[PDB]
Formats: structure tokens, C-alpha cells, sequence
């Protein structure tokens, strides 16, 4: 594939349409305030093409009116907790890669969406995946926090699940 | 060949240098920090750089920040700097940490060789952990204490120089681990004032062959004359208390101290410096009778007030040959005990005077020093 352009988000309302190239979809923040916002319009066009989308504050769900399409990857990571389904919307989406440190995990993806959710620092914060193709969960730190795959909807493939605990406290 | 200068921003940025040499500047913006959540940063070919510059204190690494490819990276903060660098940052092979008048907490990658620079620390404490080469800059010091490798040892050696100018005595000196172990502390109060410089712990790991402590020579305060007194001095190496692991700290050295102690069954050479209060030498515990019996102390200018000691012979394996080897400057040792020692020889091209020995099992001495005993 032949790489494209970088296309940051901005705090106001986003209308951005990817190169027929491999684009990469920047959703930060400025000055501590969200890039993805109400609105936002994102079509990632021909290609391979990636959503990083990276904010302190948590993630509770896509905000409202946001469309995506045509973008094959998201990454998510927050400075807290993650919470979020793709199993409806997201059209063109095929992997899905959550990451928190210290926070929870509740992350429900489509069927046909290869699923890693890693999580540094669990400690007694619990993680929870549903849905998804491939189901991947990747923690460390973990002490009596729980690690929950599948209890809504089974994975459509294969699951892997690999915990690390260093405490005494009974993982 | 020069590069471009790429100054971040409040927002999420995403800067890859150029081939050649570039410089990161990671600044304020109207008060505002620009190494802020999400920034991506590749330095490509070349020596680069980054310069962390803020005056707010800094206190992380931010989320999802990720720095791959330079070379050097400047923290300057006009506050405390607290900072784990040991993830998220591929290819530093020098991170440089910069306050005054404020702490810092810096826990650097193993391959990161580390410098923190601290001007006026006083009262505020210096805590390093990680790092390949590891080096502490510390002036101004008061009671702030300076702790080396307490969470997690250098990979290579270690560096402490702290100096006190004050009257209030120089916090504690701590350092864990390293391949070799330097801290060098200097006095510069007054005349017609003392300064007691820090007590330093040196705990080796399985890697440390070589430590040294020196300070600023002890002296009594008078009109014309800054008075010092020299701290205490404990050196112990990781496998001290073991019954069959062999030692690792095989040489040591000290310039000037107060009540000094090593303790390592790999001990072979120690050399000593300046004014010495006294000095008590350990051979660890193994349980295994040693082979090895020679102690090697190569004086050079130095006083002691009270005795060296081998505390391992008296219930134990002592050393059984104590090679004395004077140089530069004539040597006083007050007192020699050696309840072991069968041998003692006497090399070198300084005088060195014994004032008084405890080794009744000697049965002889040899001197060979050019200059006398
Ligand atoms: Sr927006
Ligand atoms: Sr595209
Ligand atoms: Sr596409
Ligand atoms: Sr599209
Ligand atoms: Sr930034
Ligand atoms: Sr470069
Ligand atoms: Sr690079
Ligand atoms: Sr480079
Ligand atoms: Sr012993
Ligand atoms: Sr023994
Ligand atoms: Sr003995």
C-alpha cells in the first residue's frame, strides 16, 4: 500500500475525506479539549486506513451525530476508562484496538471486527469485551479486577486472553 | 548536516523529522504545554533532538505520547520534573532532566543513559531510577537527600556529585546497584563555619565491581578556616550476607570520610584518601574457607584519626597478607588491627606511618617504600 495523508481533527465540526491512499485519522486533543465532537464527518475513501483517536478524558460512547465510514482500523486509548460499541455504525471497520491504563474496559465490537483490548495497570478495574471476529484481551497489573469475554455475544473467531499479575492479591 | 526546528503544539501532533540533524521543541505556548495527550514523534535519520521546556512542573509522560528515533531529549521545567521515560520512547540513548529549586523523580529505559541536573535543590529530594549510564548534578544541596536505583538499578555505572554550601548538614546519599558507583560530594560553606557532609549507603548488585565515596577533607572551623566533618560511609555488596554466592565489589575507594564500613568477600584492593575517621572491612559470610587472603590498601595523602579494621579475622577468615602501598603524599594511619595478618609489606614512593598495630599472629614485616616507614 502507498501511504496518503495525516488528517488531524480540530474542536470544531469535522467534514474530512481520506486520499485513495492509506490515510491516518488523528483524533487528539487540543489544549486538553476532544477532537471528536458532535457532527464530526469522517470517510476514510479508498485504502487502508486508520482512526487514532487518543484523549485524556474517558471514552463513554462515539458523541452524538459523529459518522464514520470507510476507515478499516480504530485505535482508541483514554487517559481513564473505556466504554464503547461498534457493533452498529463504523461501516468499513475490521479491527478494533482499545487501550487503557488503570481503568475499565466494557467494549462490545461488530462480528466482523478483529478485537484487542489491552489494558496496563488493571489492578481491580474490570474488563469486559463482547462481540467482535478475533477477541484479543492483553493485562497487566491486574489484581482482583476481572477479565469477562463473551458474556453478550461470543466471539465470531478465536479467543485470547493473557493476564499478569505481580501482587499478592488474588487475581 | 543541519535539519529543521519543529515546534509542537497545544493540540495532538504528529511530527516526523527530516534525514538530518532536527531539533523538537516542545515549549509553552502562551503558558500552555505542547508535549500534550497523543503527540507522535519521529526524529528519522540523524543526531535529533528534543527540548522540553515548560515552566509548570512536570508530571508525566502523557497519555498516549509516543517519541521514536531522537537521539537526546532536554527536560527543563521551571518546577519539579516527575517522569518515567521506561515506555512509549524508542531510541533515546540520552535523557537530561533540569530544575532548580525543585525535586525530581526521573525513572529512565535501560538503554537511556540519564543526567539529572539540579541547581539550589536545598531541601527538595532527587530520586533516579533506571538508565543505562546514570549521572546525578547536584548543587546548592541543604538536607534534600539524592537516591540512586532505590525501584530499579542503572545498566551501567553510576555518578552522584552533590554540593552543599550551607551550614545545614547534606542529606542522605543513597545508591542501589550499577556496573560502578561514584559519589563525589564537595563542602563549600564558609569560614569560621562547619558543614557535616551526607552519610552515603552504597548497595551494590550482581554487577558492581568498583565503588567510591569521596568528600570534601575534614578540617576544624576557625577564622581563616571552613570546618568539615566527613559522613559516614556504608558499603555493602549484594551478596554479603550470603553462605555461598561469591561477591562482586572487588575494589573500593575513599577520599576522605567519617565512620566507614564495606563488607564483600570479593574485596581485594581498597584506596583511601584524605581525613578517615575509622574504617571496618567485611568479608561477607560465606561459608567456604577463602583462598584469596591478601588485602591491598594504597594509600595516597591520607590521615586517619582512628583504625582500620579488619572485622572479618577476629571470628572468621580474615586477610592474612596486608600489602600497605603509600604514593604521592605521606600516609598516617592511627591504627592498624589485623587479627589475621601474618604479612605485612610496606611498598610505595610516600612515607607511611602506622602509628600504632593489633596483629599479634604477624610474623613479619617488609618494607620496600622508597621513601620510608
Ligand atoms: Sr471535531
Ligand atoms: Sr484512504
Ligand atoms: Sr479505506
Ligand atoms: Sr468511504
Ligand atoms: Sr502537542
Ligand atoms: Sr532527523
Ligand atoms: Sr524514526
Ligand atoms: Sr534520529
Ligand atoms: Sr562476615
Ligand atoms: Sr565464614
Ligand atoms: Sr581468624
Amino acid at each position: 500500500g502507498v501511504s496518503g495523508s495525516t488528517l488531524s481533527l480540530t474542536t470544531g465540526t469535522d467534514t474530512l475525506t481520506g486520499t485513495a491512499n492509506n490515510d491516518t485519522f488523528v483524533a487528539g486533543e487540543v489544549a486538553g479539549a476532544a477532537t471528536l465532537t458532535v457532527g464530526d464527518t469522517l470517510s476514510g475513501g479508498a485504502g487502508t486506513d486508520v482512526l487514532n483517536w487518543v484523549q485524556a478524558a474517558a471514552v463513554t460512547a462515539l458523541p452524538t451525530g459523529v459518522t464514520i465510514s470507510g476507515i478499516e482500523t480504530m485505535n482508541v486509548t483514554s487517559g481513564a476508562a473505556i466504554t464503547l460499541n461498534t457493533s452498529s455504525g463504523v461501516t468499513g471497520l475490521t479491527a478494533l484496538n482499545t487501550n487503557t491504563s488503570g481503568a475499565a474496559q466494557t467494549v462490545t465490537a461488530g462480528a466482523g471486527q478483529n478485537l484487542t483490548a489491552t489494558t496496563a495497570a488493571q489492578a481491580a478495574n474490570n474488563v469486559a469485551v463482547d462481540g467482535g471476529a478475533n477477541v484479543t484481551v492483553a493485562s497487566t497489573g491486574v489484581t482482583s479486577g476481572t477479565t469477562t469475554v463473551g458474556a453478550n455475544s461470543a466471539a465470531s473467531g478465536t479467543v485470547s486472553v493473557s493476564v499478569a499479575n505481580s501482587s499478592t492479591t488474588t487475581t | 548536516v543541519s535539519g529543521s526546528t519543529l515546534s509542537l503544539t497545544t493540540g495532538t501532533d504528529t511530527l516526523t523529522g527530516t534525514a538530518n540533524n532536527d531539533t523538537f521543541v516542545a515549549g509553552e505556548v502562551a503558558g500552555a504545554a505542547t508535549l500534550t495527550v497523543g503527540d507522535t514523534l519521529s526524529g528519522g535519520a540523524g543526531t535529533d533532538v528534543l527540548n522540553w521546556v515548560q515552566a509548570a512542573a512536570v508530571t508525566a509522560l502523557p497519555t498516549g505520547v509516543t517519541i521514536s528515533g531522537i537521539e537526546t531529549m532536554n527536560v527543563t521545567s521551571g518546577a519539579a520534573i516527575t517522569l518515567n521515560t521506561s515506555s512509549g520512547v524508542t531510541g533515546l540513548t540520552a535523557l537530561n532532566t533540569n530544575t532548580s529549586g525543585a525535586a525530581q523523580t526521573v525513572t529512565a529505559g535501560a538503554g537511556q543513559n540519564l543526567t539529572a541536573t539540579t541547581a539550589a535543590q536545598a531541601a527538595n529530594n532527587v530520586a533516579v531510577d533506571g538508565g543505562a549510564n546514570v549521572t546525578v548534578a547536584s548543587t546548592g544541596v541543604t538536607s534534600g537527600t539524592t537516591t540512586v536505583g532505590a525501584n530499579s538499578a542503572a545498566s551501567g555505572t553510576v555518578s552522584v556529585s552533590v554540593a552543599n554550601s550551607s551550614t545545614t548538614t547534606t542529606g542522605a546519599i543513597a545508591v542501589t546497584g550499577g556496573t560502578a558507583v561514584t559519589v563525589a560530594q564537595t563542602a563549600g560553606n564558609a569560614v569560621n563555619t562547619t558543614l557535616t557532609q551526607a552519610d552515603v549507603t552504597v548497595t551494590g548488585n550482581s554487577s558492581t565491581t568498583a565503588v567510591t565515596v569521596t568528600q570534601t577533607a575534614a578540617a576544624t572551623a576557625g577564622a581563616t578556616v571552613a570546618g568539615r566533618v566527613n559522613g559516614a560511609v556504608t558499603i555493602t555488596d549484594s551478596a554479603a550476607a550470603s553462605a555461598t554466592t561469591a561477591g562482586k565489589i572487588a575494589t573500593v575507594t575513599l577520599g576522605s570520610f567519617g565512620a566507614a564500613t564495606i563488607d564483600s568477600s570479593a574485596l581485594t584492593t581498597v584506596n583511601l584518601s584524605g581525613t578517615g575517621t575509622s574504617l571496618g572491612i567485611g568479608r561477607g559470610a560465606l561459608t567456604a574457607t577463602p583462598t584469596a587472603n591478601t588485602l591491598t590498601l594504597n594509600v595516597n595523602g591520607l590521615t586517619t584519626t582512628g583504625a582500620i579494621t579488619d572485622s572479618e579475622a577476629a571470628a572468621d577468615d580474615g586477610f592474612t597478607t596486608i600489602n600497605i602501598a603509600g604514593s604521592t603524599a605521606s600516609s598516617t594511619i592511627a591504627s592498624l588491627v589485623a587479627a589475621d595478618a601474618t604479612t605485612l609489606n610496606i611498598s610505595g614512593d610516600a612515607r607511611v606511618t602506622i602509628t600504632s598495630h593489633t596483629a599479634a599472629a604477624l610474623t613479619g614485616i617488609t618494607v620496600t617504600n622508597s621513601v620510608g616507614a
